[PDB]
């Protein structure tokens, strides 16, 4: 009890060397599409033509 | 490791007189007394981990706590 008056807990914890997510990042297939100029109209004061 | 300094600034320890008795009371025979003194003479010129661990074993926990509190009071005064 006497040494305990001057004692505090330690913020020590254990974690694995490497931790991975539950779901990995799967690759996404590439699809060719043409240039579209009507994608920024819905944001801001756009103009529809 | 701790080693002694030079040009001491304090000489007021005035320790108590050493007790003297028959050789038997201290390390058995006279021949044994010289060997042990020589063996332990290497620890006189420094203070290190071996001294600290022996202090911990002898003082237990009450000695550590009281020493720590007194040192805190000394720091407060200084």
């Amino acid at each position: 009890r006497e040494i305990g008056i001057l004692t505090t807990n330690k913020n020590t914890s254990r974690t694995h060397k490497i931790i991975a997510p539950a779901n990995l990042e799967r690759p996404v297939r590439y699809i060719r599409k043409p240039i579209d100029y009507t994608i920024l109209d819905d944001i801001g004061h756009g103009v529809k033509v | 490791r701790f080693v002694r300094t030079v040009l001491p600034f304090s000489q007021e320890f005035q320790r108590d007189k050493q007790p003297n008795a028959q050789p038997q009371y201290l390390h058995g025979s006279k021949a044994l007394n010289l060997a042990y003194s020589s063996i332990y003479g290497s620890y006189r010129n420094f203070v290190g981990p071996p001294h600290f661990q022996v202090i911990c074993r002898l003082l237990g926990y009450q000695g550590i706590a009281v020493v720590m509190e007194e040192l805190l009071k000394v720091v407060k005064s200084l």
